[PDB]
Formats: C-alpha cells, structure tokens, sequence
C-alpha cells in the first residue's frame, strides 16, 4: 500500500521527511567522611588505626 | 614471644560496607543522625541502596 510509486507525469508525489532526536546525561556529586579525636589515635590499642 | 601469656589475639578490621559494622557515628544525607553508620551495609537490594 505505502510503496513509493511513480507515474509518467512525474510531480509532487512521495514526499518524505526526517527527524533528529537527542539524548542527555547529567553529573552528580557524592561524598562522605568520618571524624576522630587525638585522644582516639594517641592512646589507642592499635598503632596504625589511621 | 616468651614472657607473654599462652593466648595470642589478633585484630580484624571490618569494611565500611558490611553488616557487621554496627556503629552509631552516622549522619544521613540531609543531616539528621541515623541508627546505622555502615551506609546500607551489605544489603544487595536496590531500594535501600538508592
């Protein structure tokens, strides 16, 4: 049914148009930490806690 | 080594992302303190980690 079919009287028939889309992507920030006291690394059982 | 008792004890550091990391030093992403501090621990879900 939809086949492009021409005749001898070639004219404004079978017009086609094209489309252009787009794809996005963002950037997000993360992070975490932890706190310690000098009284937790000075007199503590382990020497290499840090 | 001699002059120390017959027992020998070694330490074992647990990863941050482990269920054995039962601690209290924890702050959620907004600022309110939370019960856990292991950052969802092991918990190979999707909902909890998101």
């Amino acid at each position: 049914s939809k086949l492009p079919l021409l005749t001898e009287n070639g004219g404004r028939v079978n017009r086609v148009g094209f489309t252009r889309l787009s794809r996005e992507g963002s950037i997000h920030k993360f992070g975490f930490f932890y706190e310690f006291t000098q009284e937790s690394l000075d007199f503590d059982s382990d020497d290499q806690l840090k | 080594p001699k002059n120390m008792g017959k027992t020998i004890k070694v330490y074992e550091y647990v990863p941050l992302l482990d269920d054995r990391n039962i601690n209290d030093q924890g702050i959620d992403a907004n600022g309110a303190h939370i019960v856990n501090g292991n950052l969802y621990g092991s918990s190979k879900d999707i909902g909890t980690i998101t």
